[PDB]
């Protein structure tokens, strides 16, 4: 398993939420963004050692507030699968927005 | 001059003269069942010296494991140290109060001989990172990245007299007695403060109280939400893409900033240009700060207050959220009030997690319970938690010290417990010459002059 | 049916395999292609299966890498024709031998085999079914990765056991795999029936051709399946190539295939293969489960019925997760839970589950809104024996949960909460809404049923029900009937114990019942105050 | 990349280590193992997390003795391969010994 | 030389291999084969290179399935046969399109391509050139996996420009992948002898069949570093396919290759792919890289020299690392030592230097011992520009560490300490015994001599030596000359200016120099006390 194929998943399901929602704007796009990623992180213990060996993402975190301060070695990781997917869709938060609006045209 | 400054009265003798057994231990076979099966006699594993004074054992050896393997009994009060696990090549040690037991291959037990060396000064003097560097110097090696209880009992170490090394190493553990005693008052005060985080908030200072919307409360006070005593204001974020917003000299607080603690400054800033074109909100000092995303654990709120003197001021981003008092107020008080616990669960019960989740919602602060209490007794609870933190604060620096001196001690007393003089007492007719905090030493000045001039007659007195 | 001397006979021809490029998955594949070819030979009428310059002899005599290349040539061939009958057994199938000198071993190694396992007649059954346990073993092995398509033997027949397939039903499998829910079902069907014995001719074309539907993503896979099927008798559309069809389920394929009135699948697990989601769905989704069983909801005609592998994610993630699953208790009747154990797959580290639900309500096969009402959940994970080849998971584990099931494949059999087979009721029970207001028996209970409006409310329409910590101590259990009801209530109740230990110590009570009960009727009390 | 790998990389060394210094006994194979072990671990970061996702290794440490107290998880997961190399060459400790001592014959 | 109109051209069509089943690495292989077959006919005499019934017409004229598999058993054809010449080119070569549409829409394609990029003459040489630099762009991404063949074009440059080749001197590459070195060093060869014709006619043959030597294990590869040379003018051994034989390093056929003057090579990184240590060395290991160096000192004839590019675990890896790092010093002289930035390959967490070394010493060709005396160690790695597509590594980050090298190829050039290029002077000095006893300006040079018995000592035989921190911080540099040299010390220097630092600011003495010294006269002497 990827971390292309984890981003590939929270990319898709943000485009679902954002025509549900009917979102314009990105000061209303974090909760989106935050359950997107909820829902494409792993859940399976190889799945999210796969993920953290391959190409995409680094171990160390950007803002160590998004970083549990626990024994857990697993919660760790998967905190910071969770930080890279939040922080890739925001780069992509413009695009994505301007590519609803562009979908319909009289 | 030896492995270190060495006093007239000692020698460096090796471990292995100074010790009656130097010995290591094995591992019995794991696949037999009858060697673990149904066991008295403790069995310790590295892990085990590492985890505190060795009162309890992680695994359980049989007797009969014992006769079938090299593993022996060890004596009480007996000394422990861990061949492996290391910065390549330490060693850990520990004492065994618990009746004989017995270890693995990694750990050496070590005894002293009666009289000869005590257990207690060892220990020390192991733990002593001189001690450290002594093994270093072996280097990691190859292929024994290990101690190795040959090289262990070349060891060279200073021997004190019997009588000095026992009162040596009770100063030692006085000490160490010291920073566990207050570890424990430590320990015991947010335990305190915690009590007095719930108690006083409902309780407050009263005597009589009624039944009240939000849980019994004081008579006195009155109830009222957020919203009316307090205004909330949203904040948002500043374009990166413009360099001038970026230019700065005016603090902007981002969440992370708020997991730091107190805020007067904040690692990234935002310009003026930024707040008027932006129309940021400005915070004046003494205003309460509050997290709005990433949630926390979920649906749960932090806290923060903002410092200034009349020098600055702050702002910060949407993730985080301001309220500004209206007017009889302390935002002390109120701050403690919302980290307090019993927010967090009514917090939750309203609200569980849902779709708006790991956020506050606007509504949900304004709409939130609070009691007002007068002015005065705002200030009075307040000053009393505030004290509290502080104190703690002062411990923890304490402690501090405390750990440095013992370092600085341990330095001197090595090298001048290991003078022959501090076996002997100065030499006082009465004990009042040492009573005083001066004359002590100025006895100790003098009878160090006399000393020496009686040790000039011979040469060996000094040179020995 | 266990390994034998055939299985240990096919193993050492894999010898070559292994030195010849070939990988522990696919040493089946490779070994049934040439044991078929070397069969329709010793059947004496190759020349009715196989095409002229295609067959035995041609390949069996020549060597080195002229074998090789023809033998490449030859698959093509083969897998490309009108005589659809063969192709289908040939079809996007290739070998994976590299080694020349591998495949001259191994094809004159078997053309020297016995009929070893054999029986009276041609015993190609035999071959076949040796062929299916050997993958078996490969399925279960680790390094392989074909354990991604590996369900526990007893669990797909217990599954086919609990719906009860009956002939005239479409069996379909979305994740077809190596078709062992369709075999089984088929299995289970001919069981009731002598055989097709007791239906008339047209009933047993339809079994034969019908009955039974599978789709597979991996061609290589589908081979296999389709080999399985075969010597099973089951041929399914010659159209399609046989009962499974080889497509995405999550594709153009999924939505083309037939409806079903019962559906038995394992769906992968993660994000699986290479499968895009180039379909459109109820809830347009990212996650490759939560996409299955919305197809899984789409085919079953009204009144159909399934029970469903699935993994834990499916039941607590959010997002487009809360809908689909309130959109499944909607437009399905999800009336039971199998929470499974842990180390029983191949894989390790993972939770399964088994949904069991009806497609509407069986007094409203229509139903759009409402069906589910009272969810069963059956609690066979937390506090099991850590399974393993030392610990074997068996059929024995699985009948507690199939006997309070009941009989009714639509689940509709009277249930009563209560059971606690494998040490339930020492079991630690957690404290959550699950156990809110639960008497201490039932809070131990592996079987306990939950309302829609809880699960809504509680839940937040959430399926990851459970209530056991199943605590790995050893604790006496003495407790007063109140405190073991709120589980919470045990950890400030039995603090007040530690300390009567240290004060029983001093006194040098005996151990006694009599003797607890009398400390416990003063300590007990004084914690009340 | 596998734990088999590393496991085939720390096996042939013991084998190695074993015959320069005729090992006779496994009360005398300790150092051995372990420097096997330092040998084998991998050094890059993705090879240390291909590892941790490859079957045969999981995270939980059995002597807790050997999980450095520290926040960086690398050295964590570095020292959980170090120890399982080390606990399944001690599995493979009297066979390796045997087939040493079984190499010769008058 | 940059991609163009051709370049883009090219890729336009790696679009049906895309939508083929083709991955991003495998697009050159498959356009090379068909452009190759492509410019046969366009030749007018592929009657000459091709055997008939496989030319382009052949494939050409064909289409769908019927193609594909056409196309298949002629890949095979081709590359088995006696005539050697066109079966190097397609020996081991296999196509990885699936799609039969999208080979009939690529082959369709090319055939109406021109010569676009083309030339007086038939430009082949283009086409070659524009398939490296497509390659190039492959080797650089990341989802490729084609990064692990790709080198630095500036190292390469580099590294044979220090080694400067000279015509019948035998250059080899165990780990050639598409020849970059062996290309770089002919062509370097070329440029000092107006492409060979300052050579006579035998010494012309030596350059084209016997001066470069290649080994690579991945056949495709292999193929890939063939076509190569082939348009490169490097015929090679034709016994053994040409230039770059096919084979493991590691096994029969790394002791089987020739010795040679010059080595210059960049092994494989991670524990490498299927290559099997069949071979013994002087210091059996499991490491592959400490393998490559085993065979590196074996194959250089006495006085050979070589430049090496490896990872940083070769440097500090213990065990049996040590002692073959006392093998290379012993029957080697190593010479120096180029720590690299980070960033600048296709991967990005790891570290790799360049080791450049002869095999014993010019003045005895044959010493098997104490052939290393001083280590000359140049740090371009740390405090370095963040290399990227952004920050480009170009020559000129070379050229400083090429020219404190020395003009002579055995590092036998007058050298002295002393290069403080890319803010040397602005970087944090380490405190360890490399910078023991040394003084502040040369703490901080990138370029700094070590001796035999310093290496020996201090570092415990371990050539992982570094000595700057390069802090990324802004503070003022003023300090004293000993502090400055006692690196340790600063840290106690530094944390009296920062009391200092207090007391200024309610002086509010101005930002000047004189100020500072007179504070820090008293201050600085303080200290001392």
């Amino acid at each position: 398993m990827t971390y292309n194929n984890v981003f590939d998943h929270a990319y898709e399901m943000l485009k679902e939420n954002i025509r549900y929602d009917d979102i314009r704007d990105t000061d209303d796009l974090h909760d989106a963004i935050h359950m997107a990623a909820d829902n494409a992180v792993p859940h399976y213990y190889a799945d999210i050692f796969s993920v953290m060996a391959s190409e995409g993402i680094d171990l160390e975190f950007e803002d160590s507030g998004l970083m549990p301060d626990t024994k857990d070695v697993i919660r760790i990781l998967q905190a910071r699968i969770y930080e890279q997917l939040t922080i890739d869709l925001w780069e992509d938060a413009e695009d994505l927005l301007n590519e609803y609006l562009e979908e319909v045209e009289e | 001059m030896s492995a270190g400054k060495l006093p007239e009265g000692w020698v460096i003798a090796p471990v292995s003269t100074v010790t009656t057994l130097i010995r290591g231990v094995t591992y019995k076979k794991e696949q037999a069942i009858n060697y673990l099966k149904d066991d008295y006699l403790p069995l310790i594993r590295a892990n085990n010296i590492q985890n505190g004074k060795f009162d309890t054992t992680d695994l359980v050896f049989v007797p009969k494991n014992l006769v079938k393997e090299s593993q022996k009994i060890s004596p009480e009060d007996i000394v422990i140290a861990m061949s492996s696990g290391s910065k390549s090549v330490v060693g850990k040690s520990a004492h065994q109060h618990l009746p004989f037991e017995c270890s693995f291959g990694a750990f050496c037990g070590v005894l002293r001989p009666e009289k000869l060396i005590f257990s207690g000064f060892i220990a020390h003097f192991t733990k002593s990172s001189l001690y450290r560097n002594k093994i270093s110097s072996l280097s990691a090696g190859a292929n024994i990245n290990n101690i190795k209880p040959a090289s262990f009992d070349l060891i060279n170490i200073p021997i004190p007299p019997l009588a000095e090394q026992k009162i040596i190493a009770e100063k030692l553990d006085t000490l160490l007695a010291q920073v566990d005693s207050t570890k424990a008052r430590f320990e015991q005060i947010p335990q305190i403060l915690k009590r007095f985080r719930q108690a006083v908030l409902g309780g407050a200072v009263n005597g009589k109280l009624t039944e009240k919307w939000r849980n019994f409360e004081p008579q006195h006070s009155v109830f009222k939400k957020l919203n009316f005593e307090s205004i909330l204001t949203e904040l948002r974020n500043g374009l990166s893409s413009k360099p001038n917003e970026s230019g700065v000299g005016h603090p902007i607080l981002r969440i992370s900033s708020v997991r730091a603690g107190h805020v007067d400054q904040n690692d990234i800033r935002f310009l003026e240009c930024s707040e008027s074109e932006l129309n940021r909100h400005k915070l004046q000092d003494g205003d309460l700060l509050f997290t709005r995303y990433n949630g926390s654990l979920e649906f749960v709120g932090v806290c923060g207050l903002l410092k200034k003197l009349q020098h600055q001021n702050l702002l910060y981003p949407d993730k985080l959220i301001r309220a500004r008092l209206t007017k009889d107020a302390l935002p002390e008080y109120i701050e403690i009030f919302f980290s307090s616990p019993s927010a967090r669960n009514a917090m939750m019960n309203c609200v569980k997690t849902t779709s708006g989740q790991k956020g506050i919602s606007g509504k949900d602060i304004k709409s939130q319970v609070v009691l007002l209490p007068p002015v005065k007794e705002q200030a009075e609870i307040v000053r009393r938690v505030e004290q509290l933190f502080a104190y703690a604060d002062t411990i923890e620096k304490q402690v501090n010290n405390a750990l440095a001196r013992v370092n600085n001690l341990t330095q001197s007393i090595l090298a001048k417990a290991f003078r022959g003089e501090l076996t002997a007492q100065w030499r006082a007719e009465n004990p009042d010459l040492i009573s005083g905090e001066n004359s002590a030493a100025a006895l100790l000045e003098k009878i160090k002059a006399e000393r020496a001039a009686s040790g000039g007659k011979k040469a060996s007195r000094k040179k020995s | 049916m266990n390994n034998n001397d055939l299985v240990a006979k096919l193993w050492k021809l894999c010898d070559n395999l292994r030195d010849g490029g070939v990988s522990y998955q696919n040493y089946v594949n490779e070994l049934a292609s040439l044991l078929f070819l070397k069969m329709c030979k010793e059947t004496g009428q190759e020349a009715e299966y196989l095409p002229e310059g295609y067959r035995w002899d041609d390949l069996k005599s020549r060597i080195g890498q002229e074998q090789l290349q023809f033998y490449r040539k030859m698959l093509v061939h083969l897998g490309e024709d009108d005589k659809k009958l063969v192709q289908a057994v040939f079809h996007n199938v290739s070998t994976t031998i590299t080694e020349p000198k591998q495949i001259t071993a191994l094809v004159s190694n078997m053309d020297s085999l016995d009929w070893y396992n054999g029986a009276h007649g041609k015993s190609r059954d035999d071959f076949g079914d040796m062929y299916e346990g050997l993958l078996q073993k490969n399925a279960n092995e680790t390094k392989s990765g074909a354990g991604q398509y590996f369900t526990p033997r007893p669990l797909i027949k217990t599954i086919i056991h609990l719906l009860k397939p009956q002939p005239r039903e479409v069996v379909q499998d979305p994740a077809a795999g190596t078709a062992g829910f369709l075999i089984e079902a088929d299995r289970y069907v001919k069981s009731q029936t002598n055989d097709l014995d007791d239906l008339d001719g047209d009933t047993q074309d339809f079994q034969i051709h019908r009955a039974f539907i599978g789709l597979e993503l991996v061609p290589g896979t589908r081979r296999l399946a389709l080999m399985n099927c075969l010597l099973h008798d089951i041929e399914g559309n010659l159209d399609h190539g046989g009962a499974i069809r080889l497509g995405n389920t999550l594709g153009s394929d999924g939505e083309n295939l037939p409806k079903a009135h019962i559906v038995a699948t394992n769906p992968p697990f993660g994000s699986a293969a290479g499968t895009n989601i180039t379909r459109t769905f109820v809830h347009p989704t990212s996650n490759k489960q939560l996409c299955f069983m919305q197809h899984i909801i789409e085919t079953l005609h009204p009144g159909g019925r399934a029970a469903v592998v699935v993994p834990d994610n499916v039941l607590f993630e959010g997002g487009k997760g809360t809908d689909i699953r309130r959109d499944l208790m909607d437009k399905c009747h999800l009336h039971t839970i199998l929470r499974l154990p842990t180390g029983i797959f191949y894989a390790q580290g993972v939770k399964t589950n088994v949904l069991f639900f009806t497609k509407g309500t069986v007094a409203n096969p229509n139903q759009d809104k409402n069906c589910t009402d009272d969810v069963w959940v059956y609690d066979l994970r937390t506090n099991m024996p850590s399974f393993g080849k030392r610990t074997p998971f068996t059929d024995e584990h699985l009948q507690p949960f199939e006997r309070v099931y009941g009989e009714d494949p639509h689940g509709l059999s009277p249930r009563t909460e209560g059971e606690w087979s494998f040490n339930a009721e020492e079991t630690e029970v957690a404290d959550s809404e699950e156990n809110k207001n639960t008497d201490q028996h039932l809070a131990t209970s592996r079987w306990r049923k939950f309302s829609r409006e809880w699960i809504r409310t509680a839940k937040s329409d959430s399926l990851d029900i459970s209530w056991l910590k199943d605590k790995d101590s050893i604790d006496a259990d003495s407790l007063p009937e109140p405190d073991v009801l709120a589980a919470e209530a045990m950890g400030e109740l039995v603090q007040a114990l530690s300390e009567l230990d240290a004060l029983m110590r001093e006194l040098g009570a005996s151990d006694e019942a009599d003797l607890q009960r009398q400390l416990l009727e003063e300590a007990f009390g004084g914690v009340k105050e």
